[PDB]
């Protein structure tokens, strides 16, 4: 995460580290949405141009984490994966349309001060929260500045980071990139004429974009860290998988196991 | 709607984190 503060303890208790087994490596972020389920980006698990395809015994999820130069005993719980569900219409060829995956844990996770699921929006909550100029929140352990090549490297923080980003009007989202955008994604971040900085970067993909309802006090996940061009570039905005448009697919998977 | 979105160390304790005022200002600013 670019231009963020160190996160407080239990500030984002739904935040999940996606981790590789062979070899030991952080791959992506992710979010806790129940005790059996984790919400992540699809491209974190499936990317053919780089011959990337992960099974259940290759990956590992860690919830309730804060640091990274520390294994946090009796605080973080590490879940194994049972099954992986990736959207059939997920376009890895052009724009990352429907960049969304779900992961059922082998065993349920006990909730504590550090582990707690986020809310998924419905129609009414989506209509009152998803507006341009409204600020959401992105979380991750990814790079602090724009990397040269296209993944995780040197420039990591020792602790989970937090940034707040404004939702951006559709036209500006479209005029910011030559890449053909879709309606299953939205864009977020500050404008050149706004003089405040921040963006998600490598290793943050999969993590949540959240918003707090000013009425009911609950945190709702409106977005998933999906893609961008560079990190924190002037006139560029991070694109987040529109979680509500895909709530119909999620409802199907969870209810059908 | 479940126990979702309400944090044990914050919302359950009636406490704010350092940056959330920024988010709630966005509904007014
Ligand atoms: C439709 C996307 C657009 N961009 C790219 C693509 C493929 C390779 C590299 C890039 S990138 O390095 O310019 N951008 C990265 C980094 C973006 C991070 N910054 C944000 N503001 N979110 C990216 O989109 N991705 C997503 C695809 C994976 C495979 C690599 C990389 C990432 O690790 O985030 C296809
Ligand atoms: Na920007």
């Amino acid at each position: 995460i670019v231009e963020g503060s160190d996160a407080e303890i239990g500030m984002s208790p739904w935040q999940v580290m996606l981790f590789r087994k062979s070899p030991q490596e952080l791959l992506c972020g992710a979010s806790l949405i129940s005790d059996r389920w984790v919400l992540t980006a699809a491209h974190c698990l499936l990317y053919p141009p780089w011959d990337k395809n992960f099974t259940e015994n290759d990956l590992l999820v860690r919830i309730g984490k804060h640091s990274r130069t520390r294994y946090e005993r009796n605080i973080e719980k590490i879940s194994m994966l049972e099954k992986i569900y990736i959207h059939p219409r997920y376009n890895w060829r052009e724009n990352l349309d429907r960049d969304i995956a779900l992961m059922k844990l082998k065993k349920p996770v006990a909730f504590s001060d550090y582990i707690h699921p986020v809310c998924l929006p419905d129609r009414e909550t989506a209509a009152s929260l998803l507006q341009a100029g409204y600020k959401g929140r992105v979380t991750g352990w990814g790079n602090l500045k724009e990397t040269w090549t296209a993944n995780v490297g040197k420039g990591q923080p020792s602790v989970l980071q937090v940034v707040n980003l404004p939702i951006v009007e559709r036209p500006v989202c479209k005029d910011s990139t030559r890449i053909r955008i879709t309606d299953n994604m939205f864009c977020a971040g500050y404008k050149p004429d706004e003089g405040k900085r921040g963006d998600a970067c490598e290793g943050d993909a999969g993590g949540p974009f959240v918003m707090k309802s000013p009425f009911n006090n609950r945190w709702y996940q409106m977005g998933i860290v999906s893609w961008g061009e560079g990190c924190d570039r002037d006139g560029k905005y991070g694109f987040y998988t529109h979680v509500f448009r895909l709530k119909k697919w999620i409802q199907k998977v969870i209810d059908q196991f | 709607e479940a126990d979702c979105g309400l944090r044990p160390l914050f919302e359950k304790k009636s406490l704010e984190d350092k940056t959330e005022r920024e988010l709630l200002e966005s509904y007014i600013d």
